[PDB]
């Protein structure tokens, strides 16, 4: 309360919010365990030359397929309105 | 009647303090007051999985 004055103070709900520290709780650990079973750290990240190779090779293949995906997205949104989708009929 | 050396000694800038100084100056014992988040609350449980790979 006291919003907009020199008496402004945190409301009770903001104070209750900050009383929930969630100490000891870890609800997203499952994701890290599962990611660690991919062995990306032991195989690529740990060694600098291999980390560089992951960024390069992963950026080569990622860039190509990202383009591929968004090309298909475009071909679908604009179906029937693209030059390839409407062969031209020559006048007689 | 005081000796002059004693009189001027009382006017050292250290001998003057504002009234109510000891009853008003905040004397902090920490930079993280009670109820504020710190590493004790944010530490992961000891059974957590390695966070380096991610």
């Amino acid at each position: 309360s006291g919003f907009g004055t020199s008496y402004a103070h945190d409301p009770k709900w903001i104070e209750d919010w900050m009383a929930r520290k969630r100490v000891g709780v870890d609800r997203m650990d499952w994701f890290f365990r599962a990611f660690n079973r991919l062995r990306l750290y032991e195989l690529f990240f740990k060694s600098t030359p291999r980390f560089y190779a992951f960024m390069v090779i992963g950026g080569l293949l990622g860039s190509y397929y990202w383009s591929r995906f968004w090309e298909q997205y475009w071909i679908r949104v604009n179906k029937g309105r693209l030059y390839k989708d409407v062969p031209y009929v020559y006048p007689p | 009647g005081e000796p002059a050396i004693q009189s001027i000694a009382r006017f050292n800038p250290d001998n003057f303090r504002p009234v109510g100084y000891a009853e008003n100056i905040p004397c902090p014992d920490t930079c993280v007051p009670e109820g504020h988040l710190d590493f004790r609350h944010t530490r992961l449980p000891t059974w957590h999985a390695d966070r380096r790979p991610f």
